[PDB]
């Protein structure tokens, strides 16, 4: 029962560093004024859109791309 | 594989929206300390009149004092736009002291809902001193276990500073490789223990305690029906909105939700207000089950002479 | 048994009657007041709290474990055996009784 | 809400007796029961006490062991039962009534007894 | 085609100020920061300040803290730099980076990804 | 807040092994990235985080992490990596760099 102020306010709060490439369908980048830039994720067999952890390298190389066009 | 790319502008009106909370915080904890203060006082007093002032309305004053005391430390955070100026140690004791308080009050409001059917049936024909001594043992079992339920949100909790934003923030480090469940695991401990359990015993031994009144004719005379139900609702009307909040912040974060920047600023605004609301219910304890009966009026007036 | 002690056992108007316990009980105490030949009615339960109904010339008090009835105005009626008695620990133990005449 | 004793009466030492207190008015699940002896010539003594709720009896020590008590919800009575009486046994028996009352629970006194009956005289030859 | 080009850098006077442009091109601007860092004559790097396009977050290094200021449009994607109170001390090359600040659980992604070309100024009399 | 680097030069020659050392005043959670400059070119980015290589850089280099210890090491010296190399940490707010080591020739 934590009061809200101690609470941080973000789209994630944890990661996951299992994902594949070859399951992935629809990446997203939010750009929040109190948590910089962060990632979500949508699999193609949960159909759940899990967050990602940028330390993945393919994940952070294909945003960069992504974020220059 | 697509990509797609969202921002979420910086909100208008927070400061708006916490100025006014502030507004009824500094309120609430005024009221509080009055409500609470005075309960306590005419409690003590009462044993020397020859009372049988009951223990659990001491120990639930003394808890929604400290919780109710702990708010100007909430104020001068939210005025700053939820940012820690102070150190670490003052973080943890200030979330401790907040929950270990506030999680007794709810395990005290329970115990006298229980103890109320149980003195009109069971103890009708105890002697005092055994009463008393299962009360003491009661009082004691209830610290104990609201401070073992509190330890674990404080243990993990730690001070840091964004190194983009370059403020300085509390909030609780869990460990790397649970997280999640850390988390899910405390809202649920936040809710079946703080919520769900002591409402439904709450409610099952308030219905049969006005049973047991309709059953009885001279009784009902005197007692009040309503009133009985009036606990009721306004305990569910206290607290079931934070918890409703706080279940769709869960939700929102393992995306049940699309994400939105206005249901952000939604969750924002519903979650403090809510909070408010709720931090209100230590205000009206002291009301609900001193100022109502007509011995604790006679008693406070008698003080206040 | 808490064994209690009531004195004195006889009286001859300011009226005391105190009545003192083995152990200590928390205010637990109570007055009664049986006629010749009928069933005691209570005059003061818990430390020095009225009943209903009962005149306003008896009064109760306390010590913490010297407990004692009070009557300034001593009129015909109150001629009777008063039992102080106690109910904080079971058995519920009577006094010896104050006959007053 | 009144009560009035029944029972009594002559019976050699060694037999058994029964005793009776009927109550009128308050129904009796939400008050306790007792019984007070006062023997020839003597001071008060409690003897017994139940609450018909759930049945929590209780006893002196004087007579743990060959009484029992009873009390009938569905009339609204109590019912004592006695077993091997003695000489000094002879007393005039009263039932009382320990009251209740739900609208002073957080701040409630010490009640006691308030509502005496008449009594019935048991004797021992 | 990422690039970053300095412009306003050339000869100055202790007690004055230059006023550097940082115009930016080939990327999101307003999703990132931009970052100026200087290097002294013939010595190593030394980071100055930096600014975050949105939501217009600034530090400072300890020796220019409150001296120099950063003001950020992302309509052109231009970064300034008003440098005032200058002094023969602050003679260097100033080069302009951004960087992406990704959110790593305890830390904010901070490496310079791409670096400008830089411009000269003399701080003398 | 202070990163020191050491040494302060070195050398060595083709086909060959080198190191380079960076400690801090503090503990920074693998917040550190090796930079190199060459003779008047702005500086290049060779890594990032603590071992995370760069999309572009070559194979050869690396870096690893012990405690308040980042070793960046080079393998099979190449001529035109002769520059100076600078660490740099960005946990906290205020950024800092190493003073350099120029790697040389023997
Ligand atoms: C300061 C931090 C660690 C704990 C915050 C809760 C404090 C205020 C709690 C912890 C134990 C509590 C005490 C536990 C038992 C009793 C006995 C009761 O008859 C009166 C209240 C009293 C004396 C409590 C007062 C409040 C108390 C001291
Ligand atoms: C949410 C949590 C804190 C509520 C826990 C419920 C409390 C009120 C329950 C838990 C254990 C219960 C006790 C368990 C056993 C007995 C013995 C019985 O002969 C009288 C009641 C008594 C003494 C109970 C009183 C109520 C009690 C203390």
């Amino acid at each position: 029962l934590r009061h809200q102020s101690l609470s941080y306010r973000c789209p994630c709060r944890f990661f996951e560093s299992h994902v594949a490439r070859a399951n992935v369908k629809h990446l997203k980048i939010l750009n929040t004024p109190n948590c910089a830039l962060q990632i979500v994720a949508r699999l193609k067999n949960n159909n759940r859109q899990v967050c990602i952890d940028p330390k993945l390298k393919w994940i952070q190389e294909y945003l960069e791309k992504a974020l220059n066009k | 594989i697509v990509v797609d790319t969202v921002m979420c502008p910086n909100m208008p009106n927070k400061s708006v929206l916490l100025y006014t909370l502030s507004f009824i915080y500094i309120f609430i904890f005024v009221i509080g300390m009055i409500a609470n203060s005075v309960v306590v006082w005419v409690n003590i007093q009462a044993k020397t009149t020859g009372y049988d002032t009951h223990c659990y309305i001491l120990n639930l004053a003394i808890a929604d004092l400290w919780v109710v005391l702990t708010i100007p430390v909430w104020v001068v955070s939210l005025v700053q736009h939820n940012q820690w100026p102070m150190g670490e140690l003052t973080c943890k004791v200030t979330h401790l002291i907040f929950s270990i308080n506030l999680f007794g009050s709810i395990f005290f409001l329970t115990c006298m809902s229980v103890d109320r059917y149980l003195s009109i049936t069971y103890f009708t024909n105890t002697p005092s001193s055994r009463k008393k001594m299962v009360r003491r043992v009661v009082c004691i079992l209830v610290w104990l276990l609201a401070f073992c339920v509190s330890l674990p949100d404080t243990y993990y909790l730690k001070t840091v500073t964004s190194a983009s934003n370059n403020e300085t923030y509390c909030r609780s480090f869990y460990p790397e490789h649970s997280i999640k469940e850390w988390l899910i695991g405390m809202e649920l401990v936040s809710v079946v223990l703080g919520f769900a359990v002591p409402f439904s015993i709450i409610a099952v031994f308030y219905f049969l305690l006005a049973r047991a009144i309709s059953a009885s004719s001279d009784q009902e005379k005197h007692s009040s029906r309503k009133i009985i139900f009036s606990y009721v609702v306004v305990f569910l009307v206290c607290w079931l909105p934070y918890h409703v909040a706080v279940l769709l912040d869960i939700f929102s974060i393992l995306h049940y939700i699309p994400f939105t920047c206005r249901l952000e600023h939604a969750l924002f605004t519903a979650l403090h207000v809510t909070q408010c609301l709720s931090l209100v219910h230590c205000c009206v304890n002291p009301v609900l089950y001193s100022f109502i009966n007509r011995n604790y009026r006679y008693e406070l007036m008698k003080a206040f002479i | 048994d808490i064994q209690m002690t009531q004195s004195p056992s006889s009286l001859s108007d300011r009226v005391t009657i105190t009545c003192r316990a083995s152990q200590s009980v928390s205010s637990a105490v109570a007055w009664y007041q049986q006629k010749p030949g009928k069933a005691p009615k209570l005059l003061i339960y818990s430390a020095s709290s009225l009943y209903s109904g009962v005149p306003s010339r008896f009064s109760g008090s306390r010590s913490g474990t010297d407990f004692t009835l009070t009557i300034s105005s001593l009129q015909p009626e109150d001629f009777a055996t008063y039992y102080c008695q106690q109910s904080y620990y079971y058995p519920i133990t009577f006094g010896q009784g104050t006959k007053v005449e | 809400v009144q009560l009035v004793e029944s029972g009594g009466g002559l019976v050699q030492p060694g037999g058994s007796l029964r005793l009776s207190c009927a109550a009128s008015g308050f129904n009796i699940s939400s008050s306790s029961i007792h019984w007070v002896r006062q023997a020839p010539g003597k001071g008060l003594e409690w003897v017994a006490s139940i609450s018909p709720s759930y049945g929590y009896t209780s006893y002196a020590d004087s007579v743990k062991g060959r009484f029992t008590i009873s009390a009938d919800t569905s009339k609204n009575t109590a019912y004592l039962q006695m077993n091997s009486l003695r000489a000094e046994d002879t007393a005039v028996y009263y039932c009382a009534r320990v009251s209740y009352w739900d609208w002073t629970w957080g701040w409630s006194k010490y009640e006691g007894m308030d509502y005496w009956g008449q009594g019935t005289l048991v004797t021992v030859s």
